[PDB]
């Protein structure tokens, strides 16, 4: 098939080792080659290829392109790709049907996927949307009309911004509506875990790939670019610190044993719910410097609860080897531990070059971007399925407003927890003091089995 | 069975600290890294004629999970406390990282190395004398490395292993 001159149409330039390179394998399900690297012209040609549609490449590209191409520049490139001149008969009719119509259709599909899945580019740059609406308004053809109309309907929707019965809400000492008595030992341990799981699942689900691609949560504008991720992490830290505070502020040994034991029961329930964020919140508190050293407390914990904690701790051993296997074997709904994804995205981005060189020419390293999009894709697979649990508004609010640090800075609060630890269980050979009881209600747990049949 | 050393990288986020371990683990002519595999954090090496396995924990990206630092730190026998030579705040953060490690390990004498990392062409703000004086106040070695050239990377890790062997 005869194409126009590269002097009048940049995308007609033939493939070479200096402008596009591939991986040895093919896309598993489609039998399409895997692009390793190329110039932006070549990536844009393959993003809107005449021979076949490439939905994986479109998805990966639109998720990661901003590291090598600005939104404004990408729009210009796809507009340029669409405006195909005919070469300088049966050859022209073939070119119209086998090159122009397929390429034009592919750029409309890119526009559609762009506005549908990455509308934040348009929210952040009103002029980008002006150029998109204008471009789309100039598209003529009965073949294109249907796709054009759909893009317009998505833009208007984006501008204007299912199960059976859940289990019964569990109550212990605090009664419904008595928020003033709510605390670690007064709320039912099953319901603490459920409401934290609901909160933590919503926080996980709100994190978008725009908060992760480019390692933006580690950069100076992290508060602007990754607000949902940072909120999720800050809640997690907050709960770990609250668990540690509950423990070290219970000076009486018997009551502290009851506190630690209740936290291990919350952990057991997190494991039942596949709330791995919750599991690791607890494990982190138990391995903290102030808690870890409380041997007199851990000696009195029932053997079964010691074993529950040990198994949870083992999930993190050997660079999360057991956690990673268990998450692969799960079974949504679940709340994954986000930190592993963060480390994998950062090390993928920092550990691989942005550009590859071939015959003295710079090619965008697309495989690096593919690896990041695979991680973000794995995050997204766990964000679709909700939990079949009822929200309890007051318990929810109690966990949202927890603030164990108060007005203190991190070091100050952390030193205070450690000094409380040394006070309640002095460093050997100092004798173990006794302390008065602080809880006027019973310490006995109701256990982690529901109270009524579902 | 050859000796295995569990090393932990600690330091401020946002300043390219991950380059230290990545450069160590990747073959010197392989500009490539996949953190999602076991080989990504383990390396068999020979130090002073004795073959050993280095297991390196670098949680770069997880700095906001500040209540998980003790958990991660307690897995290590030896520590690389890393700062960026172009970021004074990262250097000023070292003191509290070292205090946490000592508290976690319950020891005033933990095998540790101070590492100053040069990872871009931004101006140096931490002079080698400032870092040498800090390392001497703690009684630990100071190693400077480059992310661009791999200079000092091996020396940083091998020095830590010598600190563990001589503990
Ligand atoms: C070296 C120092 C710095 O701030 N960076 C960016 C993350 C480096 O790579």
């Amino acid at each position: 098939m005869r194409l126009p001159s590269a002097d009048v149409y940049r995308f007609a330039e033939p493939d070479s080792e200096e402008n596009i390179i591939f991986e040895e394998n093919m896309q598993p399900k489609a039998g399409i080659p895997i692009i390793k690297a190329g110039t932006v012209i070549k990536l844009i040609e393959r993003l809107t290829y005449h021979m076949y549609a490439d939905p994986n490449f479109v998805r990966t590209f639109l998720t990661t392109y901003r590291s090598f191409c600005k939104p404004q520049e990408l729009l210009s490139l796809i507009i340029e790709r669409f405006e195909i001149p005919e070469p300088e008969s049966a050859e022209l009719k073939r070119f119209r049907k086998e090159y122009i119509q397929p390429v034009q259709l592919r750029v409309l599909n890119v526009c559609r996927h762009w506005v549908e899945h990455h509308f934040y580019d348009f929210e952040r740059d009103a002029y980008l949307l002006q150029r998109m609406e204008e471009f789309i308004g100039t598209v003529r053809g009965k073949a294109m009309k249907k796709w054009v109309e759909s893009i317009t309907k998505i833009i208007q929707r984006k501008k204007i911004a299912f199960q059976s019965s859940p289990p019964t809400v569990e109550w212990h000492i605090s009664r419904p509506g008595h928020i003033e008595t709510f605390d670690l030992l007064t709320l039912h341990p099953i319901e603490i875990a459920r409401q934290l799981t609901l909160l933590e699942s919503d926080l996980y689900r709100a994190v978008q790939p725009s908060e992760l691609v480019g390692s933006v949560w580690t950069k100076e504008d992290k508060e602007i670019n990754s607000p949902n991720l940072l909120k999720m992490i800050r809640h997690t830290t907050n709960l770990t610190l609250w668990f540690e505070k509950c423990i070290v502020e219970t000076e009486n040994l018997e009551e502290r044993v009851a506190v630690v034991s209740r936290i291990i029961e919350i952990l057991q329930v997190f494991q039942e719910l596949n709330n791995f964020n919750g599991v690791l919140e607890v494990v982190s508190a138990m391995n903290s410097s102030p808690v870890y050293r409380l041997d007199h407390t851990f000696e009195q914990i029932p053997s079964r609860q010691k074993k529950i904690l040990e198994e949870a701790h083992e999930l993190s051993e050997d660079h999360y080897k057991k956690y990673l296997a268990k998450l692969r074997s799960i079974n949504p709904p679940c709340v994954p531990f986000f930190g592993i994804y963060l480390t994998n995205i950062l090390k993928t981005e920092e550990g691989n070059p942005e550009v590859l060189k071939r015959h003295g020419k710079e090619l965008i390293n697309f495989s690096k971007r593919r690896k990041v999009a695979e991680i973000t894709g794995e995050i997204q697979q766990y964000q679709n399925q909700p939990y079949c649990l009822r929200v309890e508004s007051d318990i929810k609010r109690f966990f949202e407003n927890l603030n164990p640090m108060g007005n203190s800075m991190e070091k100050e609060f952390t030193d205070y927890l450690f000094n409380k630890s040394l006070e309640i269980e002095p460093r050997n050979p100092k004798p173990l003091p006794r302390f008065p009881k602080k809880y006027s209600y019973p310490l006995k747990s109701p256990g982690v089995r529901p109270s009524n049949p579902r | 069975h050859m000796t295995e050393y569990k090393l932990v990288v600690v330091g401020a986020g946002g300043v390219g600290k991950s380059a230290l371990t990545i450069q160590l683990i990747q073959n010197h002519f392989v500009d490539e890294y996949d953190p999602t595999i076991e080989d990504s954090y383990r390396k068999q090496v020979v130090i002073d004629g004795e073959t050993c396995l280095l297991d390196i924990l670098d949680t770069a990206g997880q700095e906001e999970y500040s209540a998980m630092r003790d958990q991660y730190m307690r897995t290590g026998e030896g520590f690389l406390c890393v700062f960026a030579i172009n970021n004074t705040k990262s250097f000023e953060d070292i003191h509290q990282y070292r205090e946490q490690i000592k508290r976690v390990k319950d020891s005033d004498d933990v095998p540790m190395v101070l590492v100053g990392n040069k990872c871009d062409l931004a101006a140096r703000t931490v002079e080698s004398r400032q870092a040498q004086d800090l390392a001497r106040s703690y009684g630990i070695p100071y190693i400077e490395t480059s992310a661009k050239t791999r200079q000092g990377v091996e020396d940083a890790f091998y020095t830590l292993v010598r600190e563990i062997r001589q503990h």
